[PDB]
């Protein structure tokens, strides 16, 4: 026609708009969140995966949930092997892991995991890339660092957004909690950032945002 | 919110 | 310190966070944007440059108004060359312009000027660069190209948004009309696009999106 | 070994790789790639776009060789209107220029355009997107300017496939002129650049490279 | 000719361009570059990180040359623990690491390690980004991915300054041998790669390729 | 809202 | 290599 | 070039 454009094919990662929940059992689209593994963790040993990792069950139990089930469950098995079912939103498949809650390693919890109950129903589109970062930005000064971090969430009520920018205008001078990705550290950490429209440069965070297929959170080539 | 476990 | 970053100098485009408002004749900060500029128009040959322009005033008459003063005036002067004061946010200056409105040339309207009354104070940096597109997303049936489109607004009330996304889920079936600045045209204009968070893909509109100081519109490296 | 990754249909410029019809008159794949058109040129009357126009017949003359029949043929008709036939590598179309030489412009030139023999076959990809540029670095001081400039080409007295990186080590000390499109001047210029690995920065230009579809010279959505 | 660029700070990585104090023990610049580091090797264990990572001392003794000391004292100390000083081009620092050799492990190797040797002067640049990654492509079926893998360096029988496009034309049919490094394996693993420009899209690899601060491999917050 | 002058 | 027409 | 340790 006379558009100046046309398709091709390219690569992207099978974690994309194709879902597709297939299948949970228990029939749910929500669970446990894996956000930060604590090293020597509990969590760790089991192998669950940062932003990745969806908890789903637990001994059979599914999670449809956000209570304290979860909570007293691995309380009640304080140093035994418990059985969780996993989902993963990179490789879109189930997998049973054998996880041991624990006072006795060295960190904090039971597991190590600091969690969100959320759905995976395309959680892998919901990530922005922290691109460039001004010197004494509000970004540089809360932690943020260019190109390796991904903002993945924030601390968020009454019901709102899914959507970041949403809240920078919110939190004028109210600190704001950002949940935060480094493809360094494969790990998950919070950051407290200090939105502020006048701190004299760019945007109110003083840093860049990418969004989409060229700013998402890598993925190994196979399974 | 999040919370560790 | 422990931190594994330090600061290096970079180029950056005047048009940036050092504002300063210096100095406007009439004292305001507001005024008319230069959106679409036609062809053949008395706009264009007046050298009125989309996005970047904005008018500030009208033989001595500021602007300090989003009322019917441009109007009537453009009207009382039909053929006759009007001077207008106009704002760059790509030089950070003030010059004159002579324009004459008609109703002779081939277009629509007296100047052929799409305009809207807001603040230039960081309005180059209020741009949302389209990265990748895909295939019958919503973007690519409204018109949305990769890489050279620019959104950089919409019509909005009642109060509410400076920023982009805030929009995206307000018209989840109802229609939006986005300003969009394409890099080859150097010109705005109107996108209708209908967000849809299920049609099968990316998003809500199937499109990437960069903002910040490696997603801005480009600049010439001299004044 | 399942791989993560799967196939999505994305937007594309039409020249890309404009792939693949070459329909020229004459038969030959070659031509005068149009570089800088001046302003207010007989070039810019006739509507030549830099970088993506390729004159490739003058009065139904071929232009297969870098000889003097274009300039002569110009001479000859002095004051007098031109068919020049055109390829657009973003329309991938020919179509036909009414331009008018001239000594009395008085710029430089009878069109007031630089021009280069080259082939248009897939020159829409040989482009060089510069992205940081460093503060005080050889790119900055030879004048190239942050995403605003694309570098399409250089003047080699040696002989290489002119490919960027493998003339930069080449002028390891002497200096080395660049063509070089930017988007707001919508025009090509020519930067001299002295190459210093022994900078005090990155690489040995201190900016950074681009390539490829998230690097091409943008396209306006319609012909 | 009034610049309408000015200068900004940012964040960057320390090892950038690592600028400069070498501080090394035996005076050398070079060592052995850590590339792919098995999983449960004895070199995992002892925290070596893949492409960071330089063994520049083990026991004492400096590597200053790439000969089969390195290999002959590993194999003295076959199930004994070994010292090894590592220099890290993501701290600019040295470090001790308890490593111990053994043939029981039984993977490929001693340690487990794929090095090369090389110098760590400035290797955090010498870094290509795979962007975008079109299907069919040569990059696509030799195993390279989209932004998840980074190039940074290849194996010639020939002899060349490596650097990739300079490669890129003299294997345009003769494959070609690449080391690539995936930010979430975040290990190093080997690419056959076959360029070829009449393959039926963008260039020679049908891929996009960053380079600069943009397209560093990610480093975490803190040492 | 915009409007064409 | 350029030259002006 | 590469060789396992």
């Amino acid at each position: 026609s006379t558009s100046l454009y046309k398709k091709a094919g390219f690569l992207v990662p099978r974690g994309s708009g194709s879902s597709q929940s297939v299948e949970i059992p228990g029939g749910g689209t929500e669970g446990y969140h894996v956000l930060r593994v604590q090293e020597n963790s509990p969590g760790h040993r089991a192998g669950l995966e940062p932003f990745f990792d969806f908890i789903v069950s637990i001994n059979g139990s599914r999670l449809n949930k956000d209570n304290d089930t979860l909570k007293d469950l691995l309380k009640a098995n304080v140093e035994k092997p418990v059985k969780m079912l996993i989902y993963s939103s990179k490789t879109l498949e189930l997998r049973e892991a054998s996880v041991t809650p624990s006072n006795l390693w060295g960190g904090q919890g039971l597991l190590g995991v600091s969690i969100r109950f959320c759905s995976f129903d395309g959680a892998n589109e919901n990530v922005w890339h922290v691109l460039e970062v001004e010197s004494n930005s509000p970004a540089a000064l809360a932690g943020l660092r260019p190109h390796s971090d991904y903002i993945i969430g924030a601390d968020t009520v009454m019901n709102e957004s899914e959507d970041l920018f949403s809240l920078i205008e919110t939190h004028e001078a109210k600190p704001l909690k950002l949940y935060v990705y480094n493809t360094d550290t494969d790990n998950c950490r919070e950051v407290i950032i200090t939105p502020n429209s006048a701190w004299g440069g760019e945007g109110s965070l003083g840093c860049g945002i990418g969004y989409g297929y060229l700013h998402r959170i890598p993925t190994r080539p196979f399974e | 919110s999040s919370f560790v476990i």
